[PDB]
Formats: structure tokens, sequence, C-alpha cells
RNA sequence: GGUUAAGCGACUAAGCGUACACGGUGGAUGCCCUGGCAGUCAGAGGCGAUGAAGGACGUGCUAAUCUGCGAUAAGCGUCGG
RNA sequence: CCCGGCGAGGGGAGUGAAAAAGAACCUGAAACCGUGUACGUACAAGCAGUGGGAGCACGCUUAGGCGUGUGACUGCGUACC
RNA sequence: AGGACCGAACCGACUAAUGUUGAAAAAUUAGCGGAUGACUUGUGGCUGGGGGUGAAAGGCCAAUCAAACCGGGAGAUAGCU
RNA sequence: GUAACGGGGCUAAACCAUGCACCGAAGCUGCGGCAGCGACGCUUAUGCGUUGUUGGGUAGGGGAGCGUUCUGUAAGCCUGCGAAGGUGUGCUGUGAGGCAUGCUGGAGGUAUCAGAAGUGCGAAUGCUGACAUAAGUAACGAUAAAGCGGGUGAAAAGCCCGCUCGCCGGAAGACCAAGGGUUCCUGUCCAACGUUAAUCGGGGCAGGGUGAGUCGACCCCUAAGGCGAGGCCGAAAGGCGU
RNA sequence: GACGACGUUGAUAGGCCGGGUGUGUAAGCGCAGCGAUGCGUUGAGCUAACCGGUACUAAUGAACCGUGAGGCUUAACCUU
């Protein structure tokens, strides 16, 4: 069995996030966690945080072992991004794009 | 810099007020042109 | 002062072959808690190499 | 079979490319119309000092806005349906 | 019910014909950004394709030597308006 | 006494550097000039576009001036791109 | 930068003469196929038995067609036993295209022959929206300056408390007008806003808060100036003015 | 980034000890002077990056990466 959990409209750009997703793609859980735990980085905080509710609800929904579990497959999507208006000198005007991203998780007994 | 811009609700009121405006012909056909189109805010009064 | 064609995804990639992360490989461990942590750096509870360092 | 020598020689992918699959972003396309456009046949062609047009402030069991109403204030009386 | 900050956001459950219709909601194209698989790529120079073409992978096949993807090497080749 | 002198406030803007997608659609820093006067400043008022005002530069008249802005004639005309 | 055979190299692989071979183009021929114009058998309600020949093409002329939306044919036909659209595959035509079908989609579509056009886009420093690029680069707005402890909190360099340090002090303090109009206080919240985080905030939500015979306005009085009964003037509008 | 040294079997850095260097006679006390000051204690006190030493502090036991005899053909040698 295998089990999800995403974290949709994340206040990071994909790119920052993906660096992040590298890291654990293919490890086991608690491999990963400690990883993200010692990794100084903001995406890390989040990774953690979906990465932890795919354990919960592998361990509430279908009652697998923790130890047995390990990531399968993780990626980052572009979400949508903030429009915004940054003044700028001689009356001119730039937007600034503050990026979102989707975050997904999966785990698996495999 | 000074701006162009420097508020003075009475010269606002006397310059483009509404009794400003029904005092000339042709400020009685600013006010119906903004009737007819349908302006919220036919003035600068208030 | 600026490009004269736009660059490729290939190239960005390219450019990002070197922005990769590492994630430390291991985790110090003592022998009086059992608790792991960084290496030459303190653990949660504040054990250290079996001597009670900083504990509040 | 063993040693040496000469010659040849794949397995590497930091990343990239092409293809396919699965997705994200985005809101095109198709479908839809209590909205518009242009007309036809009928109307009515004026409102106003008996205070107009258009507004302000108010008005609810009501915090806001819209609609209606005007301190008799989302309504009062009467005649009909 | 569960993770989470009595969050955001998700995973289940349940409703429903449909939740990949969950309100950032019919259909959900393209640019653009990604994950996975196959092949190719770290002694090779240029409108990046075209003709030839090995090898690899995959699917066929009453072995039928064909198809699909990739494209080492090689001839020619300086976009459009 | 002084359109007197030195010099802050205040009003100005001679030089240099910086800034030049600026902190700023003309500024900052260090110096500079005037500083009882033809000074400066608040509030209100008047002058309206071939017109105003101008110790006069074609200067200023709402970041726009060898004829303001808005709307209209108007889909001006364009033997040119 | 060899740089005056394209190069390597050549004493012939140079030059002259002669001769026989071969390579060599989308030229010619061969094989198959399409189309146009011609003559032919009055052939035949015209396709050929055949027949010759032609077929590079800008401006431009002529001819013949594809497809799109809408109207009629159509209360017909297809369609929840799955329409349009979207996404693939396969077949097919000289081409614009067409047919079938898997998945998606979940309700409209439309033959044929005619008819009418907002009928076909890569360009116009085209218009609108979306998304790239540079790039995770510049920058985060005065070089007045921060440090530690404790507290709160999911999380504290930035919030609260405290001890120090530093800065302004003819202000970077205090009270007003103008202007703004609830930004004031309390509680609560952190998505967005704050160029970072944020428990904090001039942010969100809710509630509360502005008490005058003496302050100010209104009021009385007038300045510049404005309006202006009559009036004077002026095509009208209107102008000046008692 | 890299490069070099060291990581307790240790002088890598800091501190510490001593020295040197620089500054130029600290503070406090006492004496003289009405006093400012001067004199004595005293070339004093302080002294950064330097020199020579010293495990007082920090450089932790581990863990991680990297493997397990290294292709085919041919010739000469082992077996001139």
């Amino acid at each position: 069995m295998e089990t999800i959990a995403k974290h949709r409209h994340a206040r990071s750009s994909a790119q920052k996030v993906r660096l992040v997703a590298d890291l654990i793609r293919g490890k086991k859980v608690s491999q990963a966690l400690d990883i993200l735990t010692y990794t100084n980085k903001k995406a890390a905080v989040l990774v953690k945080k979906v990465l932890e509710s795919a354990i919960a609800n592998a361990e509430h929904n279908d009652g697998a072992d923790i130890d047995d579990l390990k990531v399968t497959k993780i990626f980052v999507d572009e979400g949508p991004s903030m429009k915004r208006i940054m003044p700028r000198a001689k009356g001119r005007a730039d937007r600034i794009l503050k990026r979102t991203s989707h975050i997904t998780v999966v785990v698996s007994d495999r | 810099m000074k701006r162009t811009f420097q508020p003075s609700v009475l010269k606002r009121n006397r310059s483009h007020g509404f009794r400003a405006r029904m005092a000339t012909k042709n400020g009685r056909q600013v006010l119906a042109r903004r009737r007819a189109k349908g302006r919220a805010r036919l003035t600068v009064s208030k | 002062a600026v490009q004269q064609n736009k660059p490729t995804r290939s190239k960005r990639g390219m450019r990002r072959s070197h922005d990769a992360l590492t994630a430390v490989t291991s985790l110090s461990v003592d022998k009086t808690s059992g608790e792991k942590h960084l290496r030459h750096h303190i653990t949660a509870d504040g054990y250290y190499r079996g001597r009670k360092v900083i504990a509040k």
C-alpha cells in the first residue's frame, strides 16, 4: 500500500523547495526526517510537515509499519503567483511575483 | 519638492463646488453631462 | 549589459548543476542519553559527553 | 592455466537533450444565458412652485450594501382583484 | 477521525451519477514549470535539420529480418518576414 | 542712517562627487550666495489660451507650452512607412 | 595568424601536344504516376483506343477547390448504448483537408443540395490576457548601533519586561492650524499588507472612545474681491455696475 | 571553492607563563609648595597581530563515502 500528502499554495518558489526535495527522494522516512531537521533551510520546514502528515496517514488509515516505510515519490509543482507592485525610480512600476508551490510526498511499504 | 496639489477644501468648493457650478450657464451644463452619464458624485462638495 | 537571445532551459539547468544541496551523512550520538545530533554541537536535552552540560 | 607486453575496449551522467506516461500552472475551446444589438406593430410623447429631474441623510428583530419607502419612513387608509 | 500552530493546507470517511464536479469548483487547449521511464550525451565546433545509418530499448512475430522511440558516426545544409 | 558688513533661521542654487531601472520623474553630501530688503512667508482673491503673466528666458500658466488641458468636428489628411 | 593552389601534399599530382577511358547536374534516357493545351475516330448523351506536346516562377491576370459560423432542406437524421469540444492512434486524398476509433468530456450535433458571410493570421516597435528570460541575479530606502537575560509563543536578531550601549535634543522633543478622517484605546487574529521573520503593527475582525455659556466655528463687522433688485450695455448667451 | 597545518598517541587556535617591543616614570601613598604642579616610591604602569613555552578551553568515541583481486584478443615467457 501507499499513501500521499500534499501542501498546496505554499509561500515559497518551487525552485527553492526542489533543492530540499532532491535530498530525501528515495530515502527511508526515518532517514529523511533526520536530513530535514538538520538542514538549515526554510523549505525544509515545509517539506518536513508534509512528510510527517504522510506518516500519520499510513499509521492511522492503513495501520502500516513506520520503520518498514520509505519515501517513493516527491515533486514540487508551481502554484498561482500573486501579483504585486514595486514602485521603482522615475515613476516606473515593476510587478513582483510572489511565487507559490504545490508540494507532494508519497510513501510506501514496498 | 513642492508638488502641484496643495489641498484646501475651501478653494476646492469655491472652484469646483456645486454652487460654483450652478452659478454659470456652462457650469450647469457640466452637471447635466454628469447626470446624463450617471455619475454618483456630481461634484467635489463632500 | 543585457542578452541578445533568450537562454534555453538547457543552459538554465546547466548553470544550476552546482546549486544542489548536501545533507549531513552522519550525526553524533552520546553514550549517556543515546540521542543523536550534529557533531561538535549540543543535543536538545543538553547532555554532552557524559557531563550533563547545560540542561535548562 | 599463470606472469609480462602490445592492441582494442564497454559499464560513469554533475547535468542536458528527444520521445512517451503522469501532473502543475493557465483559462483557450465547446456548450449555456434573467445581458446586449437592430427592428416591426402598437402606445405614450412630457415632468415641475400641488416643489420636478437628480441627489443627501434616514427608515427593518438588522452591522453593511442593494431595492422600496420618507419621522405614518421594505410602509398607512379605502375600493376591487 | 488523522498530521498540522484549538492554523493554512492536506489524507481518509461520508454526500452525489460524477469530488480527476469541493466552492482557487462545467469543459480544462497552448506557452511555461516539473516527476518517472527508454535511448543518447563529458576529444567535440556553426539555422540544430535533412539523406544515409550502426547500436540499444520496446512491441509484433505460426523464427518472418517489420513497426515505434532514441540517433553514435556520416554527405549536404548560413532562420522567417 | 544703510537695496551697508560678518553670520544662523529663512529664501536661494555657483562648484564638485554620488545617484542616473536613483532614496528622489532634478535629490543627497561637502562647500557656496543673499540674509531690514527690489526681502521672505501663511491665508484668501484677480488676470484664461493667439490669451494671460513675464526685472524678458520664448520663461511660466497643475511633472505638459514657438500657442495649456478636456471634449467635439474626427475614422482630419498622409502621393509616406 | 600559415593566409597570392581551398588544404594536405605534388618535381608531377605543373605546363604544351595527341589519344583512349572514367567521374560528373533536378540536363537527356529508362520505369511508374498526375495534370494542362492540342489535334484525332462527328467519335458520342465523352471517355479514350490512342495521339503528340507542355508543366521554374515575383508583381499580376485567369481557372478550380478545402474548411469555418449562420439560414433552408430539418418536429428529418445522429445522440446519455455518450453530442460538441479536448487529447492520441490508424487509414485516406495532388493539396487546403477528410473518415474511423481509444481516452477525456457529459449535451447537444447535423448529412445532402443550395444560400449568406464579422470565413482562415507568425509578423503590422499590432491589441488583451497568461507565462518565460535575464535569476534566485540586483536590491531590501540614509554607516544614529547594538549586546545579553527573562517572558510569551508552534517558532523570537526584530514583540513585551529589565540591565547596559548608542542617537536627536532651536529636535529625530512638545502643542496646533492646514490637510487627512478612526490611523486613537482594549481584546483578538497572522492568510494578504509590512521590501525578511513576526507572537508585533498606522494590517484583519469586534467592541469602546471625542462631554464646553468662557477654546474654535457659527454669530456681529468689514478688506481684497465676488454676486448683484432696478439700471446701463450687448446678435443670443451675456457683460459692467448702484 | 581550493591549497596547507592540526584534531588528545595533540602546541591547530585562544587563553595563560616568561620575554621582547612600544609608550615614557601608572594608580595609591608620602614629602615640598598657599596653590597650579614638582619630587620620591619608579624606566614605573600598561602593552595588538611578534618570539619562546605551556593542554587551562575548544579541536569526541563514532558515523559516512570508497570494496571484496580487477575485460577480450594476440605474442613472448613460466614450460629459454
